[PDB]
């Protein structure tokens, strides 16, 4: 199969700056008919993909003229001359010269904004869930930038593993921050054998790692 | 205006079968090749199949060969994907698309979600994430709902019947090892409004026809 | 017992029916050939002439059935001629790549058409391919079929390319052997066409006298004409 290799995997860019995304093909995309079937798409969060550029450099009708494409053979580039907030999303190249048609892995365009440390909040399990025999503890990192964050659970100062899951929002369309939830799930029996529940957060906007904790009884 | 409208998605047991349709309008359907593309949750795009205008040329991704059949009915402006021997890896949003003049994907439908799983349809349990001093920062308090153990996807979460939208973060669901899904929804509000404003998270899970209204209060 | 000339006399009407129905140039060739049989001295001479009538007539009825022009062997284009006039910008590379197989340039199929010595024009290559694949799938008739394909290239909808259709036909007892040998002979040039980026389809098929009359590659009326004429002639030459 033709392998399409996109770089970078994610592209932070300030509003108004140019973005450049590269697509490298494992073999020539020049078709024997003379055309080169390399195309560019944008998928905005929660929407279906949209065609931007077809056959290397043809802007699809109605696409903003800030988008353009260039290249030949195995080396292709999509340029956004002046990034706007609407350009947030995942950019894909794809080729239809050869069967199977194939896609690049995607380049996430991220809107650059000033650093924002997370607000860190913790939620003990509700009594209603405890009545059912399970205890979920939720740690919330709200409205932070950039995306890189480390979140770990400690229970009576013992590090947890294998019992927590984390979820991250897409970059917010208005303020360009992320939010993240980390959920620790214990049995009710296990939850009542311990006192201190603690979420430890590392983020570059903080002067040092922040531990948010509560005591089960209080 | 060109429009492609998929239907037929839903829940299928592994090994089962499902037929998708795509109704095309706004152009002369019978003159153009049509395509299916899919996208597994949180993953990239993967091409599925191509069918020429006169159905003479058909191509398939290698992962669907022998299991999927693409076809069309030009007088009825309809494209089909018959899916068989489905596996959990076929769980995805299925899009029909056309180049309207080429093999690129110029027009896309809104997609239809196919979930392949033996898990049983189940409404969520909804638990409050109550505001407290551990969830307060300055004049701001966070609160939320934990939406636990539902199946299949989607669930929709609103706050105060949609009136409260500022500061709402509804997290993407995580597929648990149990086979069920879970997510939380949080919102930050003025801490001054606690005890005067009622906060209700509205959880709608159409696949199970369950709707839950959970009021979230200080503890 | 019967002299060869007397054998031709009794078959006067069947062979007149045959000549009346074949295309002009095809009919004259079969008529000349028939007179060679009538005047033949040796049994070998008569047999060889009859063989050629069998092939030439069948190809005349194949042309009529498909509304294609019948082309005498002498006027039939070679592959080389097809590449030179249909794909002139690739003829040089065609020559270079046939250095080790120069016989490829001289391959002369029964029909050498291109999409709309001269290469004939056909409105749709894929329609012809489909017709063959349908009858093969419906009456179990052996065919072989191959299409050039550069690497793993997809067909495309935004541009048209020139293409060739190469067809081999025949009337002989070993139908499976005929189509197997034809496709093997052309597999080399198909591979070459793939490397030149030239789109070609090759099709081969065959009929014999045991084929059900409704199932041939020629109209059933033409089947009765051949059976009543050349086929009976072969039976009479053998007995006598
Ligand atoms: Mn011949
Ligand atoms: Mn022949």
């Amino acid at each position: 199969q033709i392998v399409l290799s996109q770089s970078p995997l994610s592209l932070p860019v300030s509003l108004g700056d140019q973005a450049s995304i590269s697509c490298r093909s494992s073999q020539s995309l020049l078709h024997s008919n003379g055309n080169t079937y390399l195309h560019w798409y944008l998928q905005k969060p929660g929407q279906s993909p949209k065609l931007l550029i077809y056959k290397v450099s043809n802007r699809f009708s109605g696409v903003p003229d800030r988008f353009s494409g260039s290249g030949s053979g195995t080396d292709f580039t999509l340029k956004i001359s002046r990034v706007e907030a609407e350009d947030l999303g995942v950019y894909f190249c794809s080729q239809s010269t050869h069967v199977p048609y194939t896609f690049g892995g995607g380049t996430k365009l991220e809107i650059k904004r000033t650093v924002a440390a997370p607000s860190v909040f913790i939620f003990p399990p509700s009594d209603e869930q405890l009545k059912s025999g399970t205890a979920s503890v939720v740690c919330l990192l709200n409205n932070f930038y950039p995306r890189e964050a480390k979140v770990q659970w400690k229970v009576d100062n013992a590090l947890q593993s294998g019992n927590s899951q984390e979820s991250v929002t897409e970059q917010d369309s208005k303020d360009s921050t992320y939010s993240l939830s980390s959920t620790l799930t214990l049995s009710k029996a296990d939850y009542e054998k311990h006192k201190v529940y603690a979420c430890e957060v590392t983020h570059q906007g903080l002067s040092s790692p922040v531990t948010k904790s509560f005591n089960r009884g209080e | 205006e060109v429009k492609l409208e998929e239907s037929g998605g839903g829940l299928v047991r592994p090994g089962g079968s499902r037929k998708l349709s795509c109704a095309a309008s706004g152009f002369t359907f019978s003159s153009y090749g049509m395509q299916w593309v899919r996208q597994a949750p949180e993953k990239g795009l993967e091409w599925v199949a191509y069918i020429s205008s006169g159905s003479r040329t058909i191509y398939y991704a290698d992962t669907v060969k022998g299991r999927f059949t693409i076809s069309r009915d030009n007088p009825k402006n309809t494209l089909f994907l018959q899916m068989t021997s489905l596996r959990s890896e076929d769980t995805a949003m299925y899009y029909c698309a056309t180049g309207y003049g080429g093999t690129w994907f110029a027009y896309w439908g809104q997609g239809t979600l196919v979930t392949v799983s033996a898990a049983s349809t189940k409404g969520p349990s909804v638990f409050p994430l109550a505001p407290s001093s551990k969830s307060t920062s300055g004049g701001t308090a966070a609160l939320g709902c934990l939406v636990k153990d539902y199946f299949p996807e989607p669930v929709t979460v609103s706050w105060n019947s949609g009136a409260l939208t500022s500061g709402v973060h509804t997290f993407p669901a995580v597929l648990q090892s149990s086979g069920l899904y879970s997510l939380s929804s949080v919102v930050t509000v003025p801490s001054s409004s606690l005890g005067t404003q009622t906060y209700i998270c509205n959880v709608n899970h159409k696949p199970s026809n369950t709707k839950v209204d959970k009021k979230v209060e200080p503890k | 017992k019967k002299p060869i000339a007397l054998i031709c006399a009794e078959l006067y009407k069947p062979f007149q029916d045959l000549f009346a129905a074949l295309p002009k140039d095809c009919s004259e060739e079969c008529q000349t050939l028939f007179e060679d049989i009538r005047n033949s001295e040796s049994h070998a001479s008569a047999w060889s002439s009859a063989l050629r009538i069998k092939g030439v007539a069948y190809e005349g009825f194949f042309s009529l059935t498909n509304s294609w022009r019948y082309i005498p062997e002498d006027l039939k284009p070679t592959l080389g001629m097809a590449i030179q006039t249909v794909f002139p910008d690739k003829f040089e590379k065609f020559l270079e790549r046939t250095h080790l197989h120069p016989e490829y340039r001289d391959f002369t199929p029964d029909y050498l058409m291109c999409r709309s010595i001269a290469v004939q024009e056909v409105s749709s290559v894929s329609a012809v391919v489909d017709r063959f694949k349908s009858k093969s799938s419906e009456k179990g008739r052996p065919i072989r079929q191959e299409e050039s394909r550069p690497k793993t290239e997809s067909m495309q909808e935004d541009i048209e390319v020139d293409e060739l259709l190469i067809v081999e036909v025949g009337y002989q007892t070993d139908i499976e052997g005929k189509v197997i040998s034809d496709i093997e002979k052309w597999k080399g040039v198909v591979n070459l066409m793939s490397h030149l980026g030239i789109k070609v389809n090759v099709l081969t098929c065959a009929d014999n006298s045991q084929t059900p009359r409704t199932d041939w590659w020629i109209d059933e009326k033409y089947v009765r004409l051949l059976l009543n004429s050349i086929s009976y002639l072969f039976k009479e030459l053998l007995e006598n």
